[PDB]
């Protein structure tokens, strides 16, 4: 019988190659006699090409193998929030089986150009220098790039834990990592209690290509299913540059002609049909939005590589840290020269609007002056002025990890440091001067804070400075 | 009979063997409608073209979409013709998609309208104009160092992240909204949200009443890609060619063309070029570029952008497109990490327009002295970098303070950028920038300080910042 | 059956042809045993390790040993699982080669003792221990400046001079005496006489009674030189599965497992890499990174020694290994002229 | 006896404690070598390297020692002269010589060090000291790249196959200090290698870098100044050094 059961003929490197099955289709799914799970590539005229998601050790020539009738699919539903699955949708908590009655393909055509809206609402991170110098909006794809040791994975952690009172749904995706990391991640994200509204896909070091392969794929169509329904989700990407190493090298396994650096001429396209299924739907279709972080590892710094270009050439913009500034004890380390938002800007609130224009202005001064820092502040005392509210506001933008802060309390804070009030204090209690600040706008501003959270806009300045004087004049110096 | 079957998948490639003596021509179009006999099937509508003759019966074809659920021994229908899209005043205030089928929920095309094969000749030798004439943008840059030509080719080198968007943009708002002709847009390549506010821009200012457009972006497969392009050019030559009209087109990003051209021929059996490429790379943009001129019946200019892969002006893709354009322009990211924008480089960009009998003399003459000053700042540099400014003569040190004004002269303010800043912007005139560059140069204004000079637009605005600076 | 012949005889690389059905698995070990019947042979003592399934009943292998006096036509028997090395306490303070064989003069193991297989999957995601704690290992600069971390990977740099010898002897001996644990030492391709002057100097210090030493040559194979660490690895995953104590594991260097798998790949004919390196890197260090871990019941932690080829910290082989370090020591041979020992530098070291 | 045998064993060798003398002071004081030892000798073409190797197997005429030279894709002329004065200062009642010239077939040239050091075995074995010098080894790695290239086998880097590295780590791993139960013998090596334009940086000079114990550079622009030998003491390392040289002048 060919029809529906064939047998193997050869096997090395996770790639087999069958005999018969003269009904299957390409795409389709099989299953080897040992229960591991099979994908159907070529389809040619005496063989057909399969490549293997799992451990192939088990498999030997002779074996058969046979038809399944479903194209590559995931399960996805409502009981898969606060679970562990692999790429294929199985639990590896260990908790017990996961029960759902619905099923999305991994390959989907995009939204198409009338189907889409123009970005007009914030996501808040927590991060008062991302929310004050690159605001995010919903439905936005945005690229956090940069080298080892700068903590990539405490921006995301930190924006995952922030969105527990704002109807939004995370899902985290690590490929490439350590199983101790993401241990350690799972258990920290359960104490601060964020595991009621995430789902976690992971993909270990030692797993095959294959398997390393899918799991962004995975994660798009879990989230297409909440995104097509009216809600809003958040996806992160740990690593691309794992994925493009793996099919890179299942590439050369399938003895195909290599391009730049040994890669293969799909890597662009690779990554533009993963991001580009990230899109605000019209009101037409729900109103519905997802968006995307994926990062990205450079060597020494450099910026202008085929993988960061091809990168940079899809999403709306990007975020670059720097390990010098991280080794001095600052944890975002943002630079602000080549880190530019396109699409934001339009979503941030009125009250952040009005501050941020001499915050920035501010900082770009204190950087370009910084280099004659050597044997300055001998000039004008209109030239030394700056280099003080240059470290001040350094000091200001420091911040401790899993704290974020509410967006009121950063705009109060940025106003008092962009009004002046903190010339008069020294630099190095900055930190403990905004902390009592925030405790007594706790004890006491609560119909300012309360008239914020409700017009979206600045309360009236005589009152606000005269809490802060009040504030102030209890202030001990030391 | 003139039914095949299919014989091999291998992505997006698909082979069918036909029955002896009655094989298609190369370039015919193939159509594929099955419908599913039990639960393990799916309905399948395709379509193929015609791309090599293999033998025995047996012919090589390219896909035009996904090819999942595709089964061995299927059955294939000949058309006996290329593809066909509709042409005509229908088109007009429609979008398309690279079948010729609209997409904007407006309706539908009668079956009797008229409609074009894609593939045909190039034009004759003996049917060409050269007649030259400047055509003005409004940008300081490119109207002093590099003039366009009307009815030529004009293209835009740049990498990634360094501006080209706006600067396509800013040109599409000054040029576009007071043509009064015909003007037709292609996507190839690219973004689907920079579509959408295009065409939601368009309806709002109503130019969109005598445009089509045809996007196949980025998420197509390398089928569409390669296609999309021929038919937004067999869109536009039927306007010149039956009326005379003058056409103004654009071109989104023509290097996708070749990636997905390079990205196919690996399956079809070809062996590898230098860098990966496809053998036949040269004769397929030759075959292509050939195909936009401007005859005696009538004239098409056209703007390209074209992508710079890792930044390498030496990769074959970008070397091998210089030679058939007129006007080019570089942006540099060295340049636009300055903050200096839209960061044109000066001394790359070239022009067949500059000479003294079609621009004049004084103007040749500024441009060729600004050239010089900035070449000769520009050889100073590794002295500069070691030794500092002390060790220069005296000529040396005016040469680079005049050198360091003008190039922060040469910046510009955009009216887009007006929602991210707040600064309306200018429209300078090509006499306005002469005299001033021309004042720059006669050292009238040596006393000010050189941040007065950046987005400043008019010469006149450089004094009043000043002013209001305190100098 | 499991009997087969050879067909095919190039270099290292030995094809061997059996009976359809019969096919040995990936990763089995076959025996070759053979005396001369006339005097124009010799004999032939060889094991091989099956790579792939060519079809057509057809295996091809790859040799640890000498393949010369080969006959096409000879038998060869099948084991049926991957090669065993025995385990327990009779390998304190002995030498072994890549198969597990005895190298001192000191006679063999008895056949009758418990053998593990080489290769094993990772343990599961349910294993792992959800905290993360400090081993202590009584020196003040590491324990102030740099802590180690159990189950963490720790990268050494440094040279000859510097007392690197004498930093391992002081750590085994510590963590000996008081955490109650062993060390396993494991050498890959390194030289003789300075693998015999390191023997002579543990045995004379009374450190040897509490560890055991693998070997492997740089005369060997890149087949051979591929498993020493994988060998050492399985030597050392037994105490700590079974007895449930903290273990030290040491390898000599890192840089010549990556070579010999690039030599290996291009023995089997694979298209090469980015800087010529195998297709397969990431994966193959992965699979022999994620077995030292700490689990619910033991953890293991390794000291491992980095060349940096060409002085360029962007070549691939040290970007793949520095993915897993958790922590960075230093020598300084301007310390260890001052006089100052262990001369570890107090700034350039840096930890998690 | 066969020209391919085994190595000995980690367990039948002995520390290098005794040094070797060849006469040159540059060598006995900044690089000692030591019995058992063996050094790589690197350097350009116009270095005169061959003077080096005919000097030190000069003064071992009353040390008790026997060498053996080799001659690796030279000029007959060039190895006749050598013989001729070998002959002059009376080397050859302790020495032998093997050449392989240029016009000779490749495997001869690969085969030529194998039998080298099978002869020097059969005198290392008896309880007696043993020099050998191979003259060029650039030159039979070309060789077996040729005749592998011919065979139709898989290339690697610079088309080398993928077991030159072990081809010359299993001839260079033959020289050991025996110990006193196998007879107390001894023997040692001194490769050479030639580079162009002086890198280093080569696939089988880092190779043969990588195994040996230590290098000798000579220099291009200190030969042409005109002093002979030309050797950089900036870059010359010896492992070994130290353990190998009298207390007086170690002192
Ligand atoms: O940034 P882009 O738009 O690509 O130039």
């Amino acid at each position: 019988q060919v029809s529906d059961v064939g047998t193997v003929i050869q096997v090395g490197d996770g790639i087999a190659r069958a005999h018969g099955l003269d009904n299957v289709m390409s795409g389709e799914l099989v299953e080897f006699a040992n229960g591991v799970m099979g994908m159907a590539l070529n389809l040619e005229e005496n063989n057909v090409g399969i490549v293997i998601l799992g451990p192939y050790t088990g498999i030997k020539e002779g074996d058969e193998v046979r038809r399944t009738g479903r194209i590559m699919e995931v399960p996805v539903g409502e009981a898969l929030i606060g679970r562990v699955v692999n790429p294929l949708g199985q639990p590896v908590d260990g908790l017990g089986p996961v029960e759902t009655t619905e099923t999305r393909p991994i390959e989907s055509p995009a939204p198409g150009v009338m189907d889409r809206r123009s970005v007009h609402e914030p996501l808040q991170t927590g991060i008062k220098a991302i929310d004050a110098l690159v605001p995010i909006g919903r439905g936005q794809r945005e690229l956090i790039i940069g080298d080892r040791q700068t903590g990539k994975t405490s921006v995301a952690i930190d924006t995952i834990i922030n969105q527990k009172d704002q109807n939004m749904i995370s899902i985290y995706v690590a490929i490439g990592q350590k199983e101790s990391t993401v241990r350690t991640v799972v258990e920290t994200l359960r104490k601060h209690g964020a595991l009621d509204y995430t789902i976690v896909v992971t993909a270990s070091a030692s797993q095959p290509a294959p398997l390393l392969f899918l799991a962004p794929y995975a994660g798009v169509a879990m989230g297409e299913y909440f995104m097509y329904k009216g809600k809003h989700v958040l996806v992160v990407y740990d690593d691309l540059s794992k994925q493009a190493a793996a099919y890179r090298e299942l590439s050369l396994l399938l003895r195909r002609p290599p391009g730049r650096e040994a890669y293969p001429g799909d890597i662009f396209y690779l990554h533009s049909r993963l991001l580009e299924r990230a899109a605000k739907l019209s009101d037409a279709k729900g109103g519905g939005s997802l968006t995307a972080l994926p990062f990205v590892e450079t060597q020494a710094g450099d910026i202008s590589a085929y993988i960061p270009t091809n990168v940079i050439s899809i999403t709306d913009g990007q975020i670059f840290l720097q390990s010098d500034l991280f080794f001095s004890g600052v944890r975002p380390a943002i630079n602000a020269g080549l880190s530019v938002s396109r699409v934001g800007g339009a979503a941030q609130i009125k009250a952040m609007k009005k501050v941020a224009g001499t915050l920035r202005l501010d900082l770009a001064a204190y950087r370009e002056l910084e280099a004659f820092a050597q044997f300055g502040s001998d000039l004008d005392k209109a030239t030394q002025a700056k280099l003080a509210r240059g470290a001040r506001t350094v000091e200001v933008l420091k911040q401790d990890l899993h704290q974020p802060i509410p967006v009121e309390k950063q705009v109060l804070i940025i106003y008092a440091l962009t009004r002046g009030f903190l010339d008069d204090i020294p630099v190095e209690d900055v930190r403990r001067f905004e902390k009592e600040f925030y405790l007594f706008l706790d004890q006491n501003g609560q119909h300012l804070l309360e008239h914020i959270r409700t017009t979206k806009d600045l309360p009236n300045e005589d009152d606000l400075n005269k809490a802060i004087e009040a504030f102030k004049k209890t202030f001990v110096v030391s | 009979m003139t039914r095949g079957r299919v014989i091999q998948v291998m992505g997006p490639v698909v082979d069918v063997k036909f029955e002896n003596g009655h094989l298609p021509a190369i370039y015919n179009a193939l159509k594929i409608q099955h419908k599913a006999r039990n639960e393990n099937e799916v309905d399948i509508d395709l379509t193929l073209e015609v791309a090599l003759h293999l033998g025995d019966d047996t012919v090589r074809t390219i896909a035009m979409a996904s090819t999942d659920g595709l089964i061995r021994g299927m059955e294939v229908i000949d058309t006996g013709a290329p593809i066909s899209v509709p042409v005509g005043e229908v088109t007009l205030g429609r979008v398309f998609n690279v079948l010729g089928e609209p997409i904007d929920l407006e309706g539908d095309i009668p079956a009797d309208a008229r409609r074009d094969p894609i593939h045909r000749p190039a034009p004759k030798f003996e049917e060409l104009a050269t007649e030259v004439e400047i055509l003005e943008t409004g940008i300081k840059v490119v109207d002093l160092l590099a003039p366009y030509i009307k009815g030529g080719k004009i293209g835009l080198f740049g990498g990634a992240g360094v501006g080209k968007t706006v600067l396509i943009q800013e040109l599409i708002h000054n040029i576009a909204q007071e043509h009064g002709g015909i003007s037709v847009f292609a996507g190839v390549g690219e973004r689907t949200r920079e579509g959408n506010d295009l065409y939601h821009e368009m309806k709002d200012s109503g130019v969109i009443s005598k445009t089509a457009m045809v996007f196949g972006q980025m998420n197509e497969p390398p089928g569409a890609r390669m296609r999309v392009a021929l038919t937004g050019l067999t869109m536009a030559e039927y306007f010149r060619d039956e009326q005379g009209q003058d056409v103004l087109l654009f071109i989104d990003n023509i290097f996708r063309f070749t990636q997905a051209g390079s990205e196919v021929s690996a399956l079809l059996g070809r062996m590898p070029s230098a860098v990966g490429y496809q053998p036949t790379l040269a004769t397929e943009m030759g075959q292509l570029q050939e195909r936009i001129t401007s005859t005696a019946k009538g004239s098409i200019t056209s703007i390209q952008a074209i992508y710079v892969p890792a930044d390498d002006y030496t990769d074959p893709a970008p070397a091998t497109t210089f030679s058939h354009l007129d006007a080019t322009t570089n942006l540099e990211r060295k340049l636009a990490e300055m903050g200096i924008y839209p960061a044109v480089d000066p001394l790359a960009s070239t022009s067949r327009a500059l000479a003294p009998e079609i621009v004049g003399e004084e103007h040749y003459q500024v441009a060729r002295k600004v050239q010089q000053t900035l070449q000769r700042y520009k050889e100073l540099q590794d002295i500069i970098a070691i030794l500092g400014m002390d060790e220069l003569s005296d000529e040396d040190k005016l040469v680079v303070h005049r050198a360091r004004r003008i190039q922060f002269f040469l910046s510009q303010n955009f009216h887009v950028a007006e929602q991210f800043t707040g600064q309306p912007g200018s429209y300078v005139p090509v006499k306005e920038t002469v005299r001033g560059f021309k004042e720059i140069l006669e050292g009238k204004y040596d006393h000010l300080p050189e941040d007065a000079f950046r987005l400043v637009g008019r010469i006149e605005e450089v004094v009043e910042k000043a002013k209001a600076m305190g100098v």
